[PDB]
């Protein structure tokens, strides 16, 4: 039968990531620093 | 330079026999 | 086509990039020229392209000057250990001697066949292709503020009125057509309302910025030897004006002189003079003046 | 010895940073990432007292 | 003297002509 | 004088023609 | 210099008569 479109309804948001996925570059921009916290000793010891 | 306008008659002489077999 | 400009702040891209290039440009070029400095009394006698030879001593590459026909061509040649074969790379093609070669260090003075190894430095620790990538980011930097205060250093007389054709009509007859005496209404209409936007917190830091460049120049030169130094003992200019500390300056010369030395042994088996020299001569005035022999003359004019 | 001390103790204390000052959660950070140590001239910013020698 | 040395170069040159010519 | 030229200037015509066929 | 000629001239002599028996 034709049925079982699980496989295939991911189809149209799986083309879509790798559609916005490598073409960034000349959409968005690379500045304005974000600052990155990540982790001390102490949640080290927790 | 004596030499050297030698060479330039001996040169131009052979340039005028490749020309004509006179 | 596609074309969407980011903004006037363009600029801080073109900034980043001034810099950026900089540094490219000042790091290959200073590795561009440091292959030579020494030529060593330039071809007396002798057939080696000095040229190809501080090239290659600059890789670190020991080479290997002897003899070929009697007339020394260069060869490559990679508690004390004695070599005396053919065993190492040969770079020309039928000149090899096919014969007795040897070091002509320590066997004798002056008496062995010739193959002597050149060493780059005598001893080695550190490559100085990682010197000059020391200074010259701190360099690069440093070019980035005197172009980032020269960009900026740049003046407007601002007008100051409520907008619609008031001032206008003042500034264009009257002062870039260069009038003196106009006459204006008791409105305040320069009781300080004009008002100028000057940069003169940037141009007493302009100069001594320029000083930081020079001497960051200095300090990366005497470094890698090159020097301004003998000229600097026939001046009196010394000491503590020329701030180079004269005594690490002849230092650091001298190191890249005496790894040449093996040169000399080579010069004292064939019977010639060889001196690594240090060069630091620019001419058509040094060559007057130490000459004023009227053959001189129908040479330059 | 302790003068050559008062030497290296002078030395070691010599050095000098540029303090931002301001609320803290990415506020200034990208201020100074792309405006100052690249180099940038004429950064802008708010009218919120934010370098009035900030 | 040199004009000598010249007219050497050039019959060596006119004898290499010639043997580039007829095979030997 | 002249000759020791003109030697020195052959011999690297013939060097560099045997070359040209050598086995080197 | 005129030695170093000489040389040479022994080499390339050597050299032809590597290629050839005659």
């Amino acid at each position: 039968e034709n049925d079982f479109k699980y496989f295939d309804d991911i189809r149209p948001f799986l083309d879509e990531i790798y559609k916005t996925r490598e073409r960034y570059t000349p959409f968005y921009d690379d500045r304005a620093d974000y600052n990155t916290n990540s982790k001390s000793y102490y949640d080290y010891i927790s | 330079v004596v030499l050297e306008q030698r060479i330039a008659s001996l040169e131009q002489q052979v340039t005028t026999f490749l020309s004509s077999q006179m | 086509r596609g074309l969407n400009v980011e903004l006037s702040k363009e600029i801080s891209k073109r900034v980043v990039e001034h810099r950026n290039r900089f540094k490219r440009l000042m790091f290959n070029r200073y590795l561009e020229f440091l292959p030579l400095l020494i030529n060593y009394t330039n071809r007396d006698t002798v057939g080696i392209d000095f040229i190809q030879l501080e090239s290659a001593l600059r890789q670190n590459i020991n080479v290997v000057v002897g003899e070929a026909r009697n007339k020394q061509i260069m060869i490559l040649g990679y508690q004390k250990r004695l070599t005396k074969e053919d065993i190492y790379f040969i770079v020309p093609d039928y000149l090899i001697p096919d014969d007795c070669l040897q070091i002509h260090k320590l066997y004798d003075n002056c008496m062995s066949g010739n193959f002597v190894v050149m060493q780059n430095k005598p001893i080695q620790y550190n490559s100085d292709i990682e010197i000059i990538e020391h200074y010259t980011d701190e360099l690069a930097e440093v070019a980035l503020s005197r172009f980032s205060l020269i960009m900026q250093a740049k003046f407007s007389k601002i007008f100051k009125s409520e907008i619609n054709d008031e001032s206008i009509n003042q500034l264009v007859s009257e002062i870039y057509n260069g009038a003196p005496f106009v006459k204006m209404s008791p409105m305040f209409n320069a009781d300080d309302d004009i008002i100028d936007l000057t940069s003169n917190s940037v141009i007493p830091a302009l100069t001594e910025m320029k000083r930081e460049y020079q001497n960051k120049i200095s300090e990366l030169s005497n470094y890698l030897g090159i020097n301004s130094l003998a000229v600097d003992k026939e001046s009196g200019v010394s000491d503590e004006e020329a701030k180079s500390n004269r005594g690490f300056t002849t230092s650091n010369s001298n190191i890249y002189l005496k790894g040449r030395e093996p040169i000399t042994f080579l010069s004292k088996r064939y019977g010639l003079d060889i001196k690594p020299y240090y060069d630091d001569e620019t001419t058509s005035k040094i060559s007057m003046v130490d000459t004023l022999k009227d053959e001189s003359s129908d040479i330059n004019g």
